[PDB]
RNA sequence: GGGAGACUGGAAUUCCUGGUGUAGCGGUGGAAUGCGCAGAUAUCAGGAGGAACACCGGUGGCGAAGGCGGGUCUCUGGGCAGUAACUGACGCUGAGGAGCGAAAGCGUGGGGAGCGAACAGGAUUAGAUACCCUGGUAGUCCACGCCGUAAACGGUGGGUACUAGGUGUGGGUUUCCUUCCUUGGGAUCCGUGCCGUAGCUAACGCAUUAAGUACCCCGCCUGGGGAGUACGGCCGCAAGG
């Protein structure tokens, strides 16, 4: 199939990605 | 010093071509590369640099006595034949040719492929 | 095309001690030929090399003369 | 009781006349382990192809013995710790 | 191996001990003690010289044989592995054919009831004594003398071996556990084989008992001293001591090896450090 | 595998008649002696996991010989497994 | 070098034989033309109408077998087995020059190294074995053409 | 080249030492950082160390999958063929569950030649947190353990029976040309490719190794985003699953 669904799925995985090291430490602080 | 009989080394990069020769007991009597004839940058990576390195060597070895000689090529093809040819068009007769490249037998990482 | 020498009835065996046998399957390099330009079988292709390998270990072929 | 073929190689400033005799005595503990055969060949002082420990020719040695696996290892390790033995190589004589 | 201790009290959290597997016996030769008494660290003087020593458990000294150069052609076997505690390496107790007990530091992989040679002609297994001259090069020996019969002096700790690179002349030029090349005469004997208690380094000691137990007083930091007690000392608040790092007798950091020490032509190449 | 030796001397023991070698008692005693040899084998190299797949193989073709002893007589299979030792 | 193609790649490098690497190259090419005593012009027309850049035959004057070629620009170049002046060769009138160095002792696969390593259309030299004259070239089919006395 | 352990071989790269030896070497599309003139590069001799095993070597072998080739020894798993002696349906699948599971990554202890995330400069560019160049730490390696993911793909779950053929190639049995040397050819069993009927498909294509004709069991799908995300739960040192 064309590779615009996995651009999308890679997308969004990133972006969740992206927020998780953001967040890592205000995580655990408040985990 | 008098060496009647010695060997050629013959080492053309892909960017240089450097050549020296030796006494038969491995001692260098007399090099020219392809920078010092004049040439920098890519222009001594041409067969042309390679003859004129080849034709100084030659000479910096007769006039130290030296009249007959045997060389060993090595590296990527270059200027290897241009640097026979002009080792023989300097007077000083070739005796053998023995190509000397280390080959590996598969061993260490090679860099990474360029782009 | 050619012959297994070894798969005929006079097939002599595969040794690492016997020098010549080794000699004339490697080219002039020292190194081993291809079974193709040799046409033995795959076993006995497999057999010679190991052989010629085993004489190299023991000093009995040079390594690329 | 397994077959096996040691092939060794020893400096050649030794002289040959020793060689058989020594190479004897080596044999003596295999010979005293379980009640093992021997055969003995030699055929020495040939040039190497390449050098080996700072030497250029040696003496070649082939020895089939029948013995037991740990025995033969012992041998080994005994021929190897040597300083009169270049080399050693051990194969089996078996579908091996 | 190290047995972990489980986290019941604050100071058996982190704490670790010894599995002392290898220990086949839980007394020493009666023979082969003799008594021994702390000094604290104090010379003939009265003095503190060594600092942070003191206390700790009393400890009997067991006669080890560093100098085993008569037994040469009897053999010995091994009765028994000990625990000696002037030394992190175990002791193993031998019983030569002609009836004598000697003690010697247990090399790595030996058990009770082994054969031990020594000599010229003695093997190449570990435990075995033999000069220098007799030893193939390459191998992995410990215990190593420095001058022809003063006895082992180098790799004696625990897990620690030094490795026999080659034979020149009359000298053999070793590689010190430190990394540092030095030569030393033929003549030298040596033990086959790394001595044993390698895991010992990985215990962790959980609480400053053990520490106080092991004879180690409290170490106080410089930077909480007075200058009148340390170069370190003084100032409002913490700091660094204002000065480049000293000893408390102001000597600054750097090199303090004697220049021209007469060994200095025995050393090939020195240790390295940060590469 | 185990030699021939150890195969005939067990079949002797354990098999019904001089001829069996296919009966569940006896194919039970050979992979059981197999799976004796194979632990001891595997009690000294702990990472060669594919000969504990085997391991696994055999004791699953063991435990399904078993099962059929024990649906067709009980009593064979008791006694089978008192003389065995299979905790099973 | 090789991977990849494009409108202005370098083109590929051909030589005029068909390539048959050393792998079965063989030798199955001999001709022994002629070795009757020739001068130098008379080599020469020997040379033109059969059409072939160089020509083994043996000198009138010396006796030596000799090897003529196209010298380029330079008009003729001659090579003997051991290198004599111009007065002892026998008179000519092309202008040629002849070459210095002598045909040196090698063996056929050292001459079949030697041909490959310095990339000359031929070789001449005295055989090791034979201690007579050779010259190879790369034949049009890929082997190597050894002509021999 | 199925797996584990032990010992060991050579070429080559790097570094060190000692000769000969000079003014450049290196690098690119072109250069500059960089190295060298305190003696570099080159050449010879010696030494140390680590990693990977040129030729054999392929759409060829083994393995359930991941994956697996320098050599020798020890231990060990599976498969195929023939005889059909033996047991006599003991078979297939398998919810959960357990085990194995590329690379990257984590922990402890070692090792560290080459390569090399990160990080420095050099260069290109309007801008270069990149592509190219010079250096280079983790890591890649070993031992014991964790994690449990991949375009983990043949994007094709396992077992069975049947349905035109033709031709390569691997392994094993046998009849006839018969020299019996020979891929002689035939027959047959088990793999591994290519082309092609019927048939199936939306088409591309699959086609005895089915994506054809049917039977047994399991897993999975019900428009696209939101989302394999939030909450809750289990596992994990952590990343996270």
């Amino acid at each position: 199939g064309s590779v615009i669904k996995k651009r999308r799925k890679r997308m969004s995985k990133k972006k969740h990605r992206k927020l998780l090291r953001r967040t890592r430490v205000q995580r655990r602080k408040l985990g | 010093k008098n060496v009647p009989h010695g060997a050629a080394h013959i080492k053309s990069t892909f960017n240089n071509t450097i050549v020296s020769i030796t006494d038969p007991q491995g001692n260098v009597i007399a090099w020219a590369s392809s920078g010092h004839v004049g040439f920098k940058g890519s222009r001594k990576s041409t067969p042309f640099a390679a003859q004129l390195a080849a034709e100084n060597a030659a000479r910096k070895a007769q006039e130290h006595g030296v009249k007959k000689v045997d060389v060993f090529v090595k590296g990527p093809g270059s200027g290897r034949e241009t640097a026979i040819r002009s080792l023989q068009a300097a007077g000083l007769e070739v005796g053998t040719i023995s190509d000397v490249t280390p080959q590996p037998h598969n061993g260490c990482r090679p860099p990474k492929r360029r782009r | 095309t050619r012959k297994c020498v070894f798969c005929s009835k006079k097939g002599q065996t595969i040794d690492y001690k016997d020098t010549a046998l080794l000699r004339t399957y490697i080219s002039e390099r020292g190194k081993i030929r291809a079974r193709r330009v040799t046409g033995n079988c795959v076993q006995h292709q497999r057999d010679i090399a190991v052989a010629v390998k085993n004489a190299r270990e023991v000093a009995l072929l040079p390594f690329g003369s | 009781m397994r077959p096996y073929e040691i092939m060794v190689i020893l400096d050649p400033t030794l002289d040959e006349r020793t060689v058989a005799p020594s190479l004897e005595t080596f044999l003596n503990v295999i010979r005293k382990d379980g009640g093992t055969v021997d055969k003995v060949d030699i055929w020495g002082r040939r040039r190497l192809a390449y050098e080996i420990a700072k030497h250029a020719e040696g003496i070649y040695a082939v020895i089939d013995v029948k013995a037991e696996p740990a025995t033969v290892s012992e041998l080994d390790r005994q021929l190897n710790l040597n300083e009169s033995v270049l080399r050693t190589k051990v194969l089996r004589t078996d579908k091996h | 191996g190290i047995r972990k201790y489980k986290p019941t009290t604050p100071g058996r959290r982190g704490a670790s001990v010894s599995d002392f597997a290898e220990i086949t016996r839980s007394t020493p030769e009666k023979s082969l003690v003799r008594p021994l008494h702390g000094k604290g660290g104090r010379n003939a003087h009265g003095r503190i010289t060594t600092r942070h020593k003191g206390g700790g458990h009393k400890r009997a000294y067991r006669v080890i044989d560093f100098r085993r150069h008569d037994k040469d052609g009897v053999n010995a076997k091994v009765a028994h592995i000990e625990y000696d505690p002037n030394r992190t390496a175990n002791i193993a107790l031998l019983h030569y054919l002609d009836g004598e007990k000697r003690y010697i530091i247990a090399p790595q992989g030996l058990k009770q009831g082994d054969v031990i040679e020594s000599g010229a002609n003695a093997d190449i297994k570990p435990g075995n004594n033999l000069p220098l001259r007799n030893i193939p090069a390459g191998t992995v020996i410990h215990a190593v003398e420095l001058r022809p019969g003063g006895g082992a002096k180098l790799a004696r700790s625990a897990g620690v071996s030094i490795q026999l690179l080659g034979k020149e002349g009359t000298y053999a030029a070793l590689r010190m556990p430190s990394g540092e090349i030095r030569r030393v005469d033929v003549r030298c004997r040596a033990t086959v084989g790394e001595v044993g208690n390698a895991e010992q380094s990985n215990i962790n000691w959980g609480k400053a008992g053990r520490m106080r137990w092991k004879g180690k007083r409290p170490t106080v930091r410089g930077v909480v001293m007075n200058p009148v007690d340390h170069p370190h000392g003084g100032g409002e608040g913490k700091t660094s001591g204002g000065r480049h790092p000293v000893s408390p007798w102001g000597k600054p950091e750097g090199r303090t090896r004697k220049p021209n020490k007469p060994s200095d032509k025995l050393i090939v190449r020195r240790r390295r450090t940060g590469k | 595998a185990l030699t021939a030796e150890q195969k005939k001397e067990i079949l002797g023991q354990y098999g019904l008649h001089d001829t069996d070698t296919g009966s569940p008692e006896a194919q039970v005693a050979l992979l059981t002696k197999r799976i004796q040899d194979l632990t001891e084998h595997l009690k000294v190299h702990k990472h060669d996991h594919h000969s504990r797949r085997g391991l696994l193989l055999l004791v699953g073709r063991r435990r399904r010989l078993l099962k059929y002893v024990a649906q067709v007589d009980v009593a064979r299979y008791r006694s089978l497994i008192e003389r065995l030792g299979l905790r099973r | 070098a090789g991977r990849e193609w494009r409108h202005e790649s370098e083109p590929a490098r051909r030589p005029g034989y068909f390539p048959r690497p050393p792998e079965e190259r063989r030798i199955i090419r001999r001709k022994s033309f002629s070795m009757v005593p020739c001068t130098v012009d008379e080599a020469a027309l020997e040379m033109e109408m059969l059409d072939y850049d160089f020509h083994l035959f043996t000198e009138k004057g010396t006796g030596f077998a000799a090897v003529l070629y196209k010298g380029g620009p330079t008009g003729y170049r001659l090579v003997l087995v051991i290198p004599v002046p111009a007065d002892e060769l026998s008179p000519f009138e092309k202008p040629i020059t002849i070459s210095t160095h002598p045909a040196p002792c090698l063996t056929q696969r050292d001459a079949v190294e030697r041909l490959g390593l310095l990339g000359l259309p031929f070789l001449f030299y005295i055989d090791a074995a034979e201690g007579r004259a050779s010259v190879i070239y790369r034949r049009y089919d890929g082997h190597y053409g050894l002509i021999t006395p």
